[PDB]
């Protein structure tokens, strides 16, 4: 009957489109690794794929996954079990070290660039033609951290020009240099910005940039990660409201 | 609350962004059109430009002549009156020849020539705007997955209008234009056929249909949520795993036990979509060409 | 076994109960006290549904099925093979998936992210307690839930829908369908689009989001974004299950006639109700 070949043959193919399309997910952090490092005794029944190689743009090379995985940065934690499956407490800062929910990534230290070869994310000084054009502008509002205490003033947003967003606040700190706070992490409010991931002393450990008028890939995770882990790590500082 | 990044908190606006050129005939792209600042509160505000060639006029001007074959014979079934074209309006409904012509188009305009005339005027637009999905794809440089895609839906549409009715000797089997009409149809087909919840495929169809939309609450939730790490930057992420790519895998290893790439996601992604009209399609081709009752059938194939 | 880049991201802390108690994983899957807690209510459900299929008198999966109380019992318990065993797995259930969300915000937590995966979770058992409270709890009686059981279950839906005629006239249920199938239809894109950028033409460098835009505004004119996008999607599923939790919840309830009925409304308002022509004159 050819109604249960059909569906006969059906299944069959959605076994191997999972088969397929587990083992493409595995093109990054495989293969898996016990907690010292070393490559892990059972993997799983699926096996690595056939490796990939993505032509990137604008000269910047390629990447070809799955591959040899490597933090290519160290990792400040140590074990707090005799055994597997426990935390990994930090051994110093985990704010200052990058762990936990302060974790960054150790991506490139060049700009996103944008599908004509220019840095995708500008301060809007720099951009041209851009301003505010809906919602309330935070040029020169005031910064607040959890603990109700002034950390800095917004000095500029940092846009996405292909996309046309708003990415960053650069904000001024008390000794004249800036700061990154990504946008998702703050509240525009009618006379603050309120950042409540941080207290107004992290400010200035937040990760600066090289160059004033760009931001690398790394700077990005570091300042992504470093204004994240506030809100595990800066809990104590933060008052209720 | 923290921000939850489901509207925008200030709107940021620069020059009009005409786009990408690669291989595109660029004497075929319009003007930007307005932006909308209502918009930009959730996506973009830039409305346009479109690119508009041979192709396209083809297919608008066939969709138009679709939606005003079907309009023509709405406006008459209410007897001019737009009263009553307003107050009947889900009532009206434009239907296929009767079984006594078969598949000869040698049917009355009044009593099925003007449905074939909408379909034969439906078939061009939708194929036309097919062949657009690929070639604008193709002169961007851009795979093909889209155009792929479509042909999963097409495949459904295509079964229900065209390929079961021929295989059935009958345009009378096809769906009529019209809103309450084609529910009445679709609810006395599974009727005829036995409940069409004892068809697998049907059953498969609502399996990703659902899916889908657990599917897309999952990623969509999951990109928002770390879209405070540039998550929804997804290609960069896909050519320079960020912690974003990091900590949306490690929820979810943590939540269920494994987990995506941020490439791996949009392969689900694709899959469970078009798998809902693929499967869908095969459901209806085989009801009532090889199997009249599913009732039936079930209690003789487990 | 961890994920290269996993150890990092182990640190202590974020539970929300219990301090370090449950601090710990098992293979990839966080534990934690929802852990212990969906454990335990999976467990008991799972076993008190083994026990309904052994008063059944049936093991097949296809077999299976704990039905609710007859609706004699009303709103109260029904003994355990009549009627209770549905009550107490009901209880197990949303324990469980209550639970299950609760975890995930725990997990949420310790990674710093937000907390839009559980949040979003939220509303599929705000479904099922339409189905299984809020809706049997307005009619009067357990009896109108659904039970557990692979066809069985199907064949309360379609019960329930033919109750009210061909349930496709429930408006709530018209915007529940074209979520669905606007979701479905954003997914097919959003997959297609990310992955023809990804996987551009042979020898071809991968593209740019400006080409995803450039793609769809020649296309259909208009480019949500690739932040729209997710905004969306989360979105029209979100909507798709709100809507179908609304269409339930008034059905039966508000409204507990012939749905095909409540379109006369429309075809009634005075100044064309009596107009002669058309369908209904
Ligand atoms: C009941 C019967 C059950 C079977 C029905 C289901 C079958 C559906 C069709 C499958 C097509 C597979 C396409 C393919 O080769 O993928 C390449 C793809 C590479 O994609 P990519 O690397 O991103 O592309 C880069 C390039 O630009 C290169 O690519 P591109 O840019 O040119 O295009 C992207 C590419 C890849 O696109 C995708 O991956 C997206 C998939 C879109 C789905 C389209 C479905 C169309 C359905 C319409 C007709 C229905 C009729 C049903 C009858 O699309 C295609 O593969 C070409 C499709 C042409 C369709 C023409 C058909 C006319 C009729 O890899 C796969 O997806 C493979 C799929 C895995 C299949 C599982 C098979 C398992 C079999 C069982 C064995 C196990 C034993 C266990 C016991
Ligand atoms: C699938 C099994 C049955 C069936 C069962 C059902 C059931 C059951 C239901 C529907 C419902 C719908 N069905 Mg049906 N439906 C079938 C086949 C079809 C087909 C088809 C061509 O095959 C079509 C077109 C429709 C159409 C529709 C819609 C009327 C409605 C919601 C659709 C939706 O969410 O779309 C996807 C969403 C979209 C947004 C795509 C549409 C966008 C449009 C085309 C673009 C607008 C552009 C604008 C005009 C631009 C102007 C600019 C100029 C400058 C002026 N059905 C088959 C036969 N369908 C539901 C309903 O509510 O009916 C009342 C419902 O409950
Ligand atoms: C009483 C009714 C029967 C029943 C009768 C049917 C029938 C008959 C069919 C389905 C089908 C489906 N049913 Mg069923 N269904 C029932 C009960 C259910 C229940 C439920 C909770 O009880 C659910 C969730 C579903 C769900 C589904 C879907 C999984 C599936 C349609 C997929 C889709 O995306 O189509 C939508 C997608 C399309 C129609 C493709 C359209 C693409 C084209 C190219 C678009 C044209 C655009 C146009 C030109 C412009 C737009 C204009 C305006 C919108 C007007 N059914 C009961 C048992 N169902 C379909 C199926 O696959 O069955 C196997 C089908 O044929
Ligand atoms: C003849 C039958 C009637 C009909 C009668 C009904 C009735 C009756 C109902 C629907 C409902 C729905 N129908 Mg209708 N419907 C009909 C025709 C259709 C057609 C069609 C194409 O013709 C379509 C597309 C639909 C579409 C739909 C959806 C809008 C909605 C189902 C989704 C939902 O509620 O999800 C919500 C999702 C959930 C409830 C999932 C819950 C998941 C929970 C949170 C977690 C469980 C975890 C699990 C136990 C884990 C297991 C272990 C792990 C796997 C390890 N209907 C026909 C005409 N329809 C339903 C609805 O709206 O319900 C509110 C409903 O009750
Ligand atoms: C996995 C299957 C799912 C799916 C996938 C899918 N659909 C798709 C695609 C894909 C992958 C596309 O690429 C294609 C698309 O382009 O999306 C943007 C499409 C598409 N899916 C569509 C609809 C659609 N899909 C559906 C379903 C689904 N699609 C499934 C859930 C449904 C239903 C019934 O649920 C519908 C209704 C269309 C939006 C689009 C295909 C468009 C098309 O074929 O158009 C030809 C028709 C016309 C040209 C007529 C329209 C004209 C307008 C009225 C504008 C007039 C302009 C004029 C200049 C002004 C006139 C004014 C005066 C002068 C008169
Ligand atoms: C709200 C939009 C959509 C959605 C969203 C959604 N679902 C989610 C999430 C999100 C965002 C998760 O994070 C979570 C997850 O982990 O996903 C992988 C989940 C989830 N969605 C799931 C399923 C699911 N979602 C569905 C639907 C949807 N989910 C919507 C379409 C459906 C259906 C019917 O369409 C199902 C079946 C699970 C895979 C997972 C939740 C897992 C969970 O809670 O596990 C804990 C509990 C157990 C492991 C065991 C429970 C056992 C009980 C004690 C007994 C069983 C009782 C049951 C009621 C009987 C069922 C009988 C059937 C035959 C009807
Ligand atoms: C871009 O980013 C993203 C990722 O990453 C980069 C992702 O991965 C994902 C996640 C998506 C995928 C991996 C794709 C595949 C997903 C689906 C098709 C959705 C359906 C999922 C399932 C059907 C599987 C559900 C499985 C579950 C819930 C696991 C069952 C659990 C158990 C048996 C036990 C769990 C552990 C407990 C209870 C804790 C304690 C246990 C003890 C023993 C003690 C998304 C969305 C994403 O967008
Ligand atoms: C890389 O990333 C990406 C981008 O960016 C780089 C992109 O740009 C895009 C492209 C995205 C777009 C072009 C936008 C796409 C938009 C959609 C797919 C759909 C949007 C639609 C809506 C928001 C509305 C949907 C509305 C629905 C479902 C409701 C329909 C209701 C009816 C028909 C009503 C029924 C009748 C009645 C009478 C109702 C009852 C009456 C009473 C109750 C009264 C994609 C895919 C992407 O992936
Ligand atoms: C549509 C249902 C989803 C089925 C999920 C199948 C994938 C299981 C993958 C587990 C192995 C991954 N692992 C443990 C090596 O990381
Ligand atoms: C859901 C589709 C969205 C289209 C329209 C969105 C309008 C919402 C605007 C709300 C945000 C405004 N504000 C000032 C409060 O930020
Ligand atoms: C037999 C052809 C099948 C194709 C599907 C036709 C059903 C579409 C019904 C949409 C309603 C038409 N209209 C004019 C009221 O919009
Ligand atoms: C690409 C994602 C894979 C999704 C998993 C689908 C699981 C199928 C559910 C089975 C129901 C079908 N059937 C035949 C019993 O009717
Ligand atoms: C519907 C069933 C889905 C269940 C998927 C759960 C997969 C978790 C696998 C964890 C075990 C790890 N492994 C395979 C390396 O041993
Ligand atoms: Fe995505
Ligand atoms: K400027």
């Amino acid at each position: 009957d050819l109604a249960s070949l059909a569906i006969y043959s059906f299944w069959i193919f959605l076994a191997g489109l999972i088969y397929y399309l587990q083992t493409e997910n595995m093109r990054e952090g495989y293969p898996l690794e016990n907690e010292d490092g070393t490559p892990a005794a059972n993997q799983g029944p699926f096996p690595l794929p056939k490796p990939k190689t993505f032509i990137l743009p604008h000269g910047r090379g390629t990447l070809t996954v799955p591959g040899p995985e490597s933090e290519d940065r160290p990792i400040a934690l140590a074990r707090t079990a005799v055994s597997e499956g426990f935390p990994h407490a930090p051994t110093g800062d985990p704010m200052k070290d990058g762990v936990g929910p302060a974790s960054w990534v150790a991506r490139r230290d060049l700009p996103e660039l944008d599908g004509h070869g220019h840095n995708k994310i500008k301060p809007m000084k720099a951009a041209a033609g851009f301003h505010v054009s809906a919602g309330k502008n935070p040029i020169g509002l005031p910064v607040r951290g959890c603990d109700l205490e002034i950390a800095g003033k917004v000095v500029d947003i940092w846009v996405d020009i292909p996309e046309q967003m708003a990415r960053f606040l650069e904000v001024e700190l008390k000794d004249g240099s800036t700061r990154l706070l990504p946008m998702q992490m703050v509240k525009v409010q009618s006379n603050r910005v309120h950042v409540n991931a941080l207290s107004s002393d992290l400010f200035a450990g937040i990760p600066t940039i090289k160059s004033p008028t760009e931001v690398t890939l790394l700077e990005e995770d570091k300042i992504c990660g470093y204004v994240a882990g506030g809100l595990m790590y800066a809990a104590p500082k933060r008052k209720s409201v | 609350a923290e921000y939850q990044n489901i509207f925008s908190q200030v709107q940021v606006r620069g020059p009009a962004d005409l786009g990408m050129t690669e291989d595109v005939n660029l004497a075929n792209r319009s003007g930007v059109g307005p932006f909308s600042t209502l918009l930009g509160w959730f996506g973009n505000a830039q409305l346009g430009p479109i690119y508009l060639g041979s192709l396209g006029v083809l297919s608008l001007f066939s969709g138009l002549m679709w939606f005003f074959t079907i309009g023509i014979w709405f406006w008459y079934q209410a007897g001019w009156n737009p009263a009553v074209f307003l107050r009947d309006l889900f009532f009206f409904s434009l239907e296929p020849p009767a079984p006594e012509y078969g598949l000869s188009f040698a049917a009355p305009l009044k009593e099925g020539g003007l449905w074939l005339i909408a379909s034969f005027f439906m078939f061009v637009a939708v194929w036309s705007w097919w062949g657009r999905t690929y070639l604008r794809a193709q002169a961007l440089g851009m795979g093909k997955h889209t155009a792929w895609a479509f042909l999963s839906a097409i495949w459904l549409w295509m079964v229900l209008g065209f390929i079961r009715p021929i295989l059935m000797g009958s345009w009378s089997e096809a769906v009529p234009y019209g809103i309450f009409s084609h529910l009445d149809w679709t609810n006395n087909f599974s009727l005829v056929h036995g409940n069409l919840f004892y068809n697998p495929f049907h059953g498969l169809s609502i399996a990703f249909l659902y899916g889908s939309a657990l599917l897309f609450a999952m990623h969509g939730a999951t990109i928002l949520a770390v879209s405070r790490f540039g998550g929804e930057r997804e290609l960069e992420q896909i050519a320079d795993r960020g912690t974003a790519a990091e900590r949306a895998a490690l929820f979810w290893r943590w939540t269920m036990g494994f987990n995506a790439t941020m490439e791996g996601i949009h392969r689900w992604a694709i899959w469970m979509a078009v798998l809902v009209t693929l499967t869908g399609g095969i459901g209806i081709l085989l009801s009532g060409t090889v199997v009249d009752n599913w009732y039936v059938w079930g209690q003789n194939h487990g | 076994a961890l994920l290269s880049f996993e150890r990092k991201y182990r640190v202590p802390g974020g539970t929300l109960v219990g301090g370090n108690l449950f601090d710990f994983w098992v293979g990839p899957f966080y534990v934690g006290f929802f852990g212990v807690a969906t454990f335990f209510f999976a467990a008991l459900g799972i076993i008190l549904i083994a026990w309904s299929a052994v008063l059944q008198g049936t093991w097949n999966p296809q077999l299976i099925s704990v039905y609710p109380p007859a609706l004699e019992y009303g709103l109260g318990g029904a003994p355990l093979a009549k009627g209770g065993l549905w009550q107490i797995i009901t209880i197990c259930a949303t324990g469980a998936f209550v639970s299950w969300a609760l975890r995930e915000v725990e997990i949420c937590r310790k990674l710093g992210i937000g907390y839009h995966i559980p949040f979003a979770f939220a509303f599929a058992i705000l479904a099922y307690l339409t189905l299984v409270l809020f809706r049997p709890v307005m009619m009067g009686a357990w009896g109108y839930a659904f039970p557990y059981g692979i066809w069985t279950h199907l064949d309360w839906v379609s019960n329930t829908g033919y109750t009210y005629g061909n349930f496709h006239y429930n408006p709530a249920h018209m915007i529940a369908i074209s979520f669905f199938f606007t979701n479905a239809l954003a997914l097919a894109l959003h997959g297609a689009l990310v992955l023809s950028a990804a996987n551009p033409e042979k020898g071809k460098e991968m593209r740019t989001p400006d080409h995803e835009d450039t793609f769809f505004r020649d296309l259909v004119g208009y480019s949500i974004g690739t932040l729209g996008i997710h905004r969306l999607g989360l979105l029209l599923s979100l909507s798709a299950v709100f809507f179908s939790a609304l269409c339930m919840i008034i059905t039966g309830t508000i409204w507990f006639d012939q749905w095909v009925d409540w379109w006369q409304w429309w075809v009634k308002l005075p100044w064309w109700a009596n107009i002669p022509g058309g369908i209904n004159g």
